[PDB]
């Protein structure tokens, strides 16, 4: 059933709820944050100082 | 004095009892 | 001299140290039991600085900054090795 | 409160189309010393140093 006396204005913003209530959010994959990549502290590295071996 | 805590503390804005923030509050660790 | 421009470019490799100290993680640890030691001080916060105010920074800041803390009596200069003293 | 289920079709761990409060909104510190909630009787230096007396030599 369908017919005029409906205001276009009603019948649009039926349609868009209609389409939004059932509509599964997705990830934007936006606004992200740096992932951590972990380092040796200093003490755990060999000096800066290197020379010729030999 | 000993019974003076009792007095002071009368004068709270508290909400049924209970000392609660009147808004939401956000803290964060920098 | 401290540019307004070069704090702007200056502005993105602060905030992008800022981000990374979690990649030392000792120093990262070190920093938060600085937080939660000094709770009630400047003293406790991180030494890289809050992040959303790294973008806050001006010339203006640091020039004021330099110029209220490298003072004279603020200065220590040492040296050491193969220099002569006099 | 917070709306439809999410399944773990989701990789990220928090949506994106959750609400992220700004800077502005989250209440600062107050970084500095406030006074000490003391009683009278604790508040007496003779007090201070019987209980110091009893930290340190018996407790």
């Amino acid at each position: 059933r369908d017919t005029s006396k409906y205001d276009p204005a009603l019948l649009e913003s039926v349609k868009n709820e209609l389409k939004q209530s059932a509509a599964l959010p997705a990830d934007n994959g936006a606004n992200k944050t740096k992932k951590s990549k972990p380092i040796l502290p200093d003490w755990l590295q060999p000096k800066f100082g290197k020379a010729f071996q030999a | 004095g000993v019974l003076s805590e009792y007095n002071q503390r009368l004068s709270k804005k508290l909400h049924k009892g209970h000392l609660v923030e009147d808004k939401p509050t956000f803290f964060v660790t920098s | 001299v401290f540019n307004k421009q070069q704090v702007e470019a200056e502005k993105e490799a602060v905030y992008n140290n800022a981000l990374s100290a979690q990649n030392d993680q000792q120093g990262l640890l070190l920093e938060n039991i600085h937080f939660t030691a000094y709770r009630d001080h400047y003293f406790g916060q991180p030494t890289h600085g809050i992040r959303e105010n790294l973008h806050n920074i001006t010339d203006e800041v640091v020039k004021n900054f330099v110029k209220t803390n490298y003072v004279g009596s603020n200065f220590v200069v040492a040296a050491a090795g193969n220099v002569n003293s006099q | 409160v917070y709306g439809k289920l999410i399944f773990n079709n989701i990789k990220e761990y928090t949506p994106s189309w959750i609400k992220t409060i700004p800077y502005s909104q989250v209440t600062k510190p107050i970084l500095r010393k406030q006074p000490q909630i003391v009683g009278k009787i604790n508040a007496d230096p003779k007090v201070k140093k019987f209980w110091v007396f009893l930290r340190e030599n018996v407790q």
